[PDB]
């Protein structure tokens, strides 16, 4: 176990990405959260999985849950917006008759599950049928006229000809089906951003089995952290049944010391945040969800 | 009184002349502008000829606005027969409609520049020029008018003398990729139509505020009123048109009559007021004989009576109550329509179904029955009437923008110094091919 | 000498200020006698808060507007009596539904009553709040800082529910019949609260109140008005005289 | 160019301010007036919520039009699911709609008076002081206002967030009483407005024959075409409204297009020009950074591709030709609806039946089809759209007056001197929570 205190709790951090030449069509990077999904329903680790699928606008995420190959890979790619994807993890145990329940989300959604575990409130049946979590790095998210007004007016790109969106090197970039590539610088982003991200203190998804994301990996490739017994289990026998290529991290450009800092930048600002909220009036302040 | 002739005038589309009488002064009290374009004669060789040939013939009226001639043609001939086109062509017909609109004002841009000033200064926008600030806009309004012109093509076929518009509807749809690639170049047009919009209303805020103009190396007054008249306006909607076929019609064939020439114009007279130097050739020598009524290749259409003005300052009124008029009004309005045809298109290839059916699955052939549809042009209302009997041909009519406006100009050249009746002329964006037909 | 009164409009929809309005020559008879109005963006064109002897404030706070939350800091320091006018600066009203995800402002997305930033002396809840209501605060506000001790005695007496209920907390429900009348034993069936509702959110089912949750936009009106919420007897058993003496300061 | 800001704009409703750069003059060459108000965001909040619901919460939008709000987010889900009302319920609501219009002419009337002139005097009205002829002026408009709530109080239910208005119709019709009552009052009130009408018009009269006003105790000339613009109009009738429900719908839903502040507003800014004398509290300091396209917080709906002017001018331009235009026009328009607003009233009871139904037989719950309905609001078209579905609106959008206004002004501030800025706005009545929503 490594306990870094801005990187949470790990066994161990490579640079991966998946061997599936099919997944890495569509994967925003390495392909490695659906890779495992895939791989957890093929070998029974999980008997589904809630994925953020296609909603019904576009680049609008709809959470489902996916119970085949086919419909893990639908949900490749980020979406730079809300998915609600707590929002069917009782029901996966219900109608869907899930034994084995997979979770794939962001670092506030990984909470919301481990909650549920310890503390279910009107959650019956979810604590132990939680199979397999898999958690996304996340800066931050933005509401959906958020993202319309970004791509639209700031990046000049009709949403029905984007490929890719892709927040890195200081800009939002948008790729067209059609070859073009746009971009924005993120401080034109910052008003946009869903105030409830000013307020997390969790980078890279510190509470799921496994964690992954792309900063601190090369293009194409994702920096993966494993972390739970489950997650070494499960990721030991893919490496093994040859579903992923990996690097130490350490011997990746810009790896680790990139990720800790932007990690420690993330924590930093949102806990003065957390803080001002206390004396946030006069004589008065706002409610805190930590203390 | 003196006459003085322009023969032929430059900086508009194809060929007329302004006769004018003048006070001693120098300012027009009666002036005539006219078609001296040889008449081709389209309404009559279209008796006998296919309801399909006839609008790819009308088409060749004009390639600045073929898209206006080949959809009033089309939709003439739909109206006359009753045949209801889906909607995935109509669609397809307003995206080809909107993009010609942004390549035809972006290309007048060009032609007017050069009677403009650069805001602030005494020195004329010369286009040509390898300068700035002229090279600059050169590149704005070459990029405008090409992706004008690349929508044109994909939705229309062709960009000059559009070739998949049929009778009921189209021959294609458009792939998916197609669809992107147009909502792609839309979205880029889109910002630079707002910059050129811009920067045209700001040049022509700072002709509002001059005294004079410079023509031939002198100094000519700029009225307050120039351009001004009372034949008030006429437009069938603000952006694509109407036709005999829908439910309320917004244009009134009862209203329309169209004399010769004869009812508005002057008779003979005779030029004895030359100016060599006007630019650059100057103007009819003196001892020339003239007659508008007898010379003018155009008819006359009028409504309730009256000759009417056309155009974007026509949709406007119409429209909105834009409650500004003459020469530089009317430059004002046609910038103002620039963003209305990208936001158009963007809406038109949301709702567009690229696997949706383009023809109407029966075609009637007619039985003799009129129809007629307007289509708003970008010089104003394109209205053809048609009936068609068997397929072909029986009856045919055109009442072209610039035929209308032709006898509107003419009394809108009262109080300007003649130096700058071009300056009335350019404002109303003649096409004088068009008037002609 | 006339108290100073300011009117700051939060994230309200001005109907506070026109139902004040709606006292007509009451208001004009306040405004001539005995309070001077020293900001009121809406009426006056003094540009920022001065100092008050009562706050008027409407409306609620969005918490992601800067100046919004700079403004109501500001109002509490430059304000003796600081007064929640009309339901969304009680309670949050409509506000409590915003969430966010509109242009131009999409992070415009939480909204909290006056009373969560600062502290709040007097509440006037409605919605819209009576004008008739607002006259008699106005008036005994004055009276507490102008009159006679026999009448900063009633005064203090009147405005006390009014304080109290600034006190409760800052939410506002069709529920609050159920959790603090019905539900404790006190509700006698008057039906007053249906009438108060600006919603119709309310009907009687065999004498007892029945909520269309719903329909209610949460403004805390019906409680409020319920004569088992606050019934303070001192003052309403002396109705005549009270109503007396408010006409008295008006007449011409 | 210099840029000068006004933050916070007064005596109009709601939270604005002035973005504007002028010339070594001081006067306007382009400004920006922007909504500050933070987004309540009713349009998303109301997603799921019941039809009966939305027009309640629509309604706290504006305490000055709640009626306007109201009733086109009611007459919205009318349309959308296809519910006919009855007859006495339309009279009533239009009743309670004329009402309004002359409880909101007549405050506007209050907060536009402290910028004119007692006619052929020096001396500005001051309706705070109790001083002739300011408190006669006050004692009238006080009357006036007092009619009209009452009278929106009867048919409205309440004068405040009428509460009468249902999916459907109304919950009451009035008594026999309650009717003469209403009648009674209407009567008082027709003389009463029309005083104040030809008062005012005598005031704003005095106005455009002035030089000069007086603004923090300098001059500051008064430009002939102050306020002219020219983005023309836009209304869907001269007293009631329209809806998706009409045989003849007066709104075209195909000609709407909104868009964010970013096409229409200027961008990032620094503030280098401070008056501290501005009254009272002087301008933005020197600088501060500012960003129109940013910090709006309204939508920009456009028509034809471009912003307009809706309100009482709108209302005369479109339905009566109304040819004047500007500031001192768009105040003189206003003054003039007021007769109408009696009138109508007292047509309305006279038809009224008291016995008579008022709510439908048969309310349908929907299917998700998109209705729409345009209320003229006090300021102009007020234009809600929805689709309802199992009684819960899935889908709401409201385009609300002084949201279309914002541009127009806007552009419309250009050739003002700085310090007369809010006077270019005050013409328009503008409502800037209702803007917001
Ligand atoms: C708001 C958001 C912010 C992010 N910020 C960062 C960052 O700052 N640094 C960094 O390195 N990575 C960030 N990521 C993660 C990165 O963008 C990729 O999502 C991650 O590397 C997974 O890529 P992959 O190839 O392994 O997944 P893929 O194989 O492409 O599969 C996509 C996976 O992402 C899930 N997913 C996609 N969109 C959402 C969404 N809105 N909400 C919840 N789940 C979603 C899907 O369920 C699926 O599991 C962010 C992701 C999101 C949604
Ligand atoms: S920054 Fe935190 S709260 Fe916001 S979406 Fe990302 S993980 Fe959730
Ligand atoms: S309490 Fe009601 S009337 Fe007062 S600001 Fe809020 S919505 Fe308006
Ligand atoms: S107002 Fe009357 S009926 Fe309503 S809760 Fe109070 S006591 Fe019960
Ligand atoms: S039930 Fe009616 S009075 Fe009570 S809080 Fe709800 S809306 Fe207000
Ligand atoms: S807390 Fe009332 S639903
Ligand atoms: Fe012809
Ligand atoms: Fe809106």
């Amino acid at each position: 176990m490594i306990e870094d205190p801005y990187l949470g709790k790990y066994v161990t951090c490579v640079s991966a990405r998946s061997t599936d030449k099919e997944i890495l069509k569509k994967a925003q990077d390495g392909g490695i959260a659906t890779a495992l999904m895939v791989y957890a329903l093929e070998e029974g680790f999980i008997d589904g999985t809630i994925v953020a699928g296609e909603g019904d606008k576009p680049w609008q995420p709809k959470p489902v849950v996916a119970m085949t190959r086919e419909d893990i890979l639908k949900a490749r790619g980020t979406r730079y917006n809300i998915s609600p994807q707590i929002s069917w993890l009782k029901e996966a145990t219900r109608s869907f008759g899930l034994d084995k329940v997979g979770v794939t989300g962001v670092c506030c959604q990984m909470q919301a599950v481990r909650k549920a575990q310890l503390y279910p409130i009107n959650m019956r049946d979810v604590p132990g049928k939680v199979a397999f979590t898999v958690g996304l790095f996340c800066m931050e998210n933005f509401s959906y006229k958020s993202l319309q007004s970004i791509v639209e007016d700031h990046a000049n790109q009709s949403l029905g000809s984007v490929k890719k969106m892709e927040i890195t090197k200081g800009k939002f970039w948008v790729y067209t089906e059609r070859g073009n590539v746009a971009t924005v610088p993120l401080k034109a982003t910052h008003k946009y951003e869903q105030p409830g991200c000013h307020v997390c203190l969790d980078y890279v998804s510190n509470l799921a089995d496994i964690s992954t994301g792309s900063v601190g990996s090369p293009d194409g490739w994702s920096t993966v952290f494993i972390r739970t017994k489950v997650g070494n289990e499960i990721w030991s026998k893919a490496v093994a049944d040859g579903m992923f290529e990996t690097k130490p991290i350490e011997e990746v450009k810009p790896g680790l010391d990139l990720l800790r800092k932007l990690a420690k930048q993330k924590i930093d600002k949102n806990q003065k945040t957390v803080e001002e909220r206390k004396t946030f009036g006069i004589n008065k302040g706002l409610r805190n969800p930590y203390a | 009184t003196k006459v003085v002739e322009i023969s032929p005038t430059t900086r508009l589309e194809g060929h007329s002349k302004l006769t004018l009488k003048v006070n001693d002064q120098g300012i027009v009290e009666r002036g005539d502008w006219l078609s001296i374009t040889p008449v081709r004669g389209i309404e009559k060789l279209a008796i006998g000829k296919t309801m399909e040939q006839v609008p790819k013939i009308a088409s060749r009226v004009c390639g600045i606005c073929p898209i206006a001639h080949t959809l009033a043609s089309t939709e003439a001939m739909e109206a006359s027969i009753g045949c209801e086109i889906p909607t995935d062509a109509k669609l397809l017909r307003i995206i080809l409609h909107a993009a010609n609109r942004i390549h035809s004002h972006a290309l007048h841009n060009i032609l007017i520049l050069p009677d403009f000033y650069i805001p602030g200064t005494e020195k004329k926008f010369n286009l040509f020029a390898n300068e700035q600030p002229a090279r600059s806009v050169m590149a704005r309004i070459v990029r405008i008018r090409e992706i004008a012109q690349t929508i044109a093509a994909i939705a229309g076929g062709e960009a000059i003398h559009p070739s998949n518009p049929r009778i009921g509807g189209m021959y294609h749809n458009v792939s998916p990729r197609a669809k992107q690639k147009m909502a792609d170049l839309a979205k880029e047009c889109l910002v630079l139509v707002h910059e050129q919009m811009e920067f045209m209303l700001d040049v022509i805020r700072n002709m509002q505020n001059r005294e004079f103009v410079e023509v031939g190396g002198k100094q000519i007054p700029l009225p307050k009123k120039l351009g001004y008249h009372n034949q008030g306006v006429m437009a069938t909607a603000p952006m694509y048109g109407s036709s005999s076929l829908d439910d309320n019609p917004t244009w009134d064939f009862t209203r329309w009559k169209e004399t010769r020439p004869w009812d508005w114009y002057m008779g003979e007279v005779t030029i004895d007021l030359e100016d060599p130097s006007y630019p650059i050739g100057g103007t009819t020598k003196v001892g020339t004989k003239a007659n508008p009524q007898m010379e003018s290749c155009t008819g006359v259409p009028t409504y309730d009576g009256q000759p009417v003005e056309v155009g974007p300052r026509a949709r406007l009124a119409t429209f909105k109550n834009f409650d500004e008029k003459g020469t530089f009004a009317q430059h004002i309005a046609r910038q103002m329509e620039y963003p209305d045809c990208c936001y158009t298109i963007l809406n038109c290839l949301d709702n567009l179904n690229t696997s949706g059916k383009v023809l109407a699955d029966h075609i009637p052939q007619g039985d003799g029955s009129m129809g007629w549809a307007a289509n708003e042009a970008p010089r104003g209302s394109n209205i053809h009437l048609a009936r068609v009997k068997d397929g072909k041909v029986r009856w045919y009519d055109m009442l072209v923008p610039t035929t209308w406006n032709f006898p509107t100009c003419s009394r809108a050249l009262t109080g300007a110094p003649w130096q700058i009746a071009e300056m009335v002329v350019r404002a109303y964006d003649p096409c004088v091919s068009c008037a002609t037909h | 000498n006339k108290i100073k009164i300011g009117h700051v409009h939060m994230s309200g929809c001005t109907g506070c200020l026109v139902s004040l309005a709606d006292n007509n020559l009451g208001l004009i008879k306040i405004l001539d006698d005995y309070a001077d109005l020293v900001y009121c963006l809406t009426l006056a064109d003094v540009r920022h808060i001065p100092e008050m002897d009562v706050a008027l404030v409407e409306g609620s706070v969005c918490l992601q507007d800067h100046e919004s939350v700079e403004d109501i800091k500001e109002t509490r320091k430059k304000s003796k009596i600081v007064v929640a006018l009309g339901s969304c600066a009680c309670y949050g009203n409509i506000t409590r539904f915003s969430r966010g995800g509109q242009h131009n402002q999409p992070q415009h997305e939480s909204y909290l009553p006056i009373g969560d930033l600062i502290d709040v002396d007097v509440y006037i809840p409605g919605c819209p709040p009576s004008p008739e209501l607002i006259r008699n605060v106005a008036v005994m506000a004055y009276l507490l800082l102008e009159g006679n001790e026999e009448q900063k005695e009633l005064a203090g007496k009147y405005l006390k529910p009014l304080m109290d209920l600034a006190k409760r907390g800052t939410s506002g429900c069709f529920c609050d019949l159920m959790y603090d009348v019905i539900n404790q034993g006190l509700c006698m069936g008057c039906g007053t609260c249906a009438a108060s509702c600006p919603v119709h959110a309310i009907t009687l089912e065999f004498g007892k109140p029945q909520g269309e949750r719903d329909l209610c936009i949460k403004c805390g009106s019906c409680y409020g008005a319920c004569p088992r919420s606050f019934f303070n007897l001192d003052v309403i058993s002396e109705f005549e005289n009270i109503s007396e003496i408010i006409a008295k300061a008006l007449k011409d």
